[PDB]
Formats: C-alpha cells, sequence, structure tokens
C-alpha cells in the first residue's frame, strides 16, 4: 500500500495543495525515529522527538 | 594656475648655504534548486 508523507521542516514554508486516497486507520508511523533531527524544532508537518 | 601662484609666492622666500510554481508569488521557475 503506498503512503504519501510530506516532508517535515525546522522552518516556515509556505502551504500548497495535495491531493491524497490512501490513509491509514489506525497509527503506524511507530518505525519513525526523528524529524530535523539536527535542528532545534519542528516547525511544521509531522515532529516526532 | 593656483599651485604655480603658490610655488612663485614661496620660491621668493627660499635662501641657501654661503660659499515548478511558487504559490507565494505565482512566479513560475524550472529548478527545483531555482526555487529554494
Ligand atoms: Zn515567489
Amino acid at each position: 500500500v503506498p503512503f504519501m508523507v510530506p516532508i517535515s521542516s525546522d522552518h516556515d514554508i509556505s502551504s500548497a495543495p495535495a491531493v491524497q486516497y490512501i490513509i491509514s486507520t489506525e497509527y503506524n508511523d511507530r518505525s519513525l525515529f526523528c524529524t530535523n533531527s539536527s535542528s532545534p524544532q519542528t516547525i511544521a508537518g509531522p515532529d516526532k522527538h | 594656475p593656483m599651485s604655480t601662484r603658490i610655488a612663485e609666492a614661496t620660491s621668493a622666500i627660499v635662501s641657501k648655504h654661503p660659499a515548478y510554481q511558487c504559490h507565494v508569488c505565482s512566479a513560475v521557475l524550472f529548478s527545483p534548486l531555482d526555487l529554494d
């Protein structure tokens, strides 16, 4: 199953439309270790520590 | 010339020794790098 996820960012960014058709029905992003690991904090998108 | 006058003027006082797409502004781009 193909999922289309956004790239997290450590800084303000402009937004733009995104058309999706497939989503999960329960948490499954557990393999996610860390976003913007080398930066102070994640501003937009999924933020994981 | 002023310089010439100054020269001549001091020369009389002398003495000697005697003897892609951007949704912010809508501009269109072509490189992903050209975007950033
Ligand atoms: Zn722009």
